[PDB]
């Protein structure tokens, strides 16, 4: 999936 | 006046020094060597002060670790253990990127549009 925020 | 100069599509090196602060930017990808891309750069965070990342960058390398194949949780540690002063190399790849992005495509410029 899938988006993170660093 | 600038939105029909092309986007440099050549590597960059871009120095963020956040601190123990957040970065202020997302990743997405890294399936199968697929690659990680900025999508979201925070208003005001580090990583728009810098005024050096865009969405639709790939992440190349975070402190001379190459991430080209890292899965997205790796590239997330690496990103968030990088340190203090983070030393990113970027490429700009709209349409790679742009794979990721509903409705999205690549003008003539190399800009991402969304419709």
């Amino acid at each position: 999936k899938k988006e993170t925020p660093v | 006046f600038l939105g029909e100069e092309d986007i440099p599509r050549e590597p960059r090196r871009i120095v963020i020094h956040r601190g123990s602060t957040g970065l202020g930017f997302n990743i997405v990808g890294g399936e199968d060597g697929e690659g990680i891309f900025i999508s979201f750069i925070l208003a005001g965070g580090p990583a728009d002060l810098s005024g050096e990342l865009r969405k639709g960058d790939q992440i190349l390398s975070v402190n001379g670790v190459d991430l080209r194949n890292a899965s997205h949780e790796q590239a997330a540690i690496a990103l968030k253990n990088a340190g203090q002063t983070v030393t990113i190399i970027a490429q700009y790849k709209p349409e790679e990127y742009s794979r990721f992005e509903a409705n999205s495509r690549v003008d003539s410029s190399g800009r991402i549009v969304t419709d």
